[PDB]
């Protein structure tokens, strides 16, 4: 792959995707998770007591350039999940990219729901306003000022499954093979630390479920969580029904639907209707769209499998397109 | 469904 290219996998039916990292010298592989909802890169260790024993895990004794550090770290992510341990410094190497000296965090303890999965860690690709620890330079931070990409942007591609799916990060650059049309430039709020954008409104056929409302761009997040009248209003459009968990409850047969189109900065993007069913179990289908207490939406995977972004850091803002398919 | 710091 080219430089700063990075192949993803795509985990079950679209729930995440996760890309290969080399760590240390000489260095092993590890399975990322690339969120760019959080700010913090750790990784399962030798050091902990309830990781996965199908986890890769970092070994400080087999990298001739582990450096200690002596601050702890702990998160607790919006969905439930956790972790906590030690930092370090190690080299990290991002599609090619040695990064030097990269503050790692390494896990002593992690939520079952991590053992589990299908990672070893994670990959934050939010701003540094909200590592967890304060003087954490982010992956991001170190490409830049070690002169590792000339742009301060990353390119996106999410696959669906029902294509095959894969995905595709390039550090640096963008690759206009995986879209259609001209970019549509979007400023970015990033006073929380997220990639915030604001959606002008929401349609389905002729009908406007929802006017004007911000959401984050978090490629960490499986759904569209949409505050809950805007979930609402989204779930009378298709007839779904609520589940009273956060999910909904819709026809397995998208045959019928229309696309839910978001109007951004002036141009369409779409859910198309196959995203519109996240999961089918038993016969029953749970919706691509969820709700949540926040002012905000969370943008996840329904949202950018069908749509190209180019994360800009710089100004910031993104770039967004149709996905070529 | 997977949902990473605020969301
Ligand atoms: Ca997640």
């Amino acid at each position: 792959a080219g430089v700063g290219t990075v192949p993803m996998t795509d985990y079950g039916n679209d729930i995440e995707y996760y890309g290969q990292v080399t760590i240390g010298t000489p260095g092993k592989k590890f399975n990322l998770d690339f969120d760019t909802g959080s700010s913090d890169l750790w990784i399962a260790s030798t050091l902990c007591t309830n990781c996965g024993s199908g986890q890769t895990k970092y070994d400080p004794n087999q990298s001739s350039t582990y450096q200690a550090d002596g601050r702890t770290w702990s998160i607790s992510y919006g969905d439930g999940s956790s972790a906590s341990g030690i930092l370090a410094k190690d080299n990290v190497n991002l599609g090619g990219l040695l990064i030097k000296g990269q503050t790692i965090e390494l896990a002593k303890r992690e939520a079952a729901s991590f053992a589990s999965g299908p990672n070893d860690g994670l990959l934050g690709l939010g701003f540094d306003t909200i590592t967890t620890v304060r003087g954490v330079k982010t992956p991001m931070d170190n490409l830049i000022s070690q002169g590792l990409i000339s742009r301060p942007i990353f390119g996106v591609y999410l696959g669906k499954a029902k294509n095959g799916g894969g995905g595709e990060y390039i550090f640096g650059g963008y690759d206009s093979t995986k879209f259609k049309g001209s970019l549509t430039t979007v400023p970015i709020d990033n006073s929380r630390g997220w990639w915030g954008i604001t959606v002008d409104r929401a349609t389905v056929g002729t009908s406007t479920v929802a006017s004007s409302f911000d959401g984050i761009l978090d490629t960490g997040t499986t759904l569209l969580i949409l505050p809950n009248n805007i979930a609402a209003s989204v779930a009378r459009a298709y007839g779904a029904s609520d589940n009273g968990d956060g999910t909904y409850t819709i026809s397995c047969d998208t045959s019928a639907f229309k696309p839910l189109v978001f109007s951004i900065n002036g141009a369409s993007f779409q859910v198309s209707p196959d995203s519109l069913v996240f999961e089918e179990f038993q016969g029953q289908c749970i919706a691509g769209f969820g709700y949540g207490n926040w002012g905000f939406a969370i943008i996840g995977d329904t949202f950018l499998k069908n749509n190209y972004v180019v994360f800009n850091q710089g100004v910031p803002e993104v770039q967004i397109a149709p996905v070529a398919e | 469904p997977f949902c990473x710091l605020f969301x």
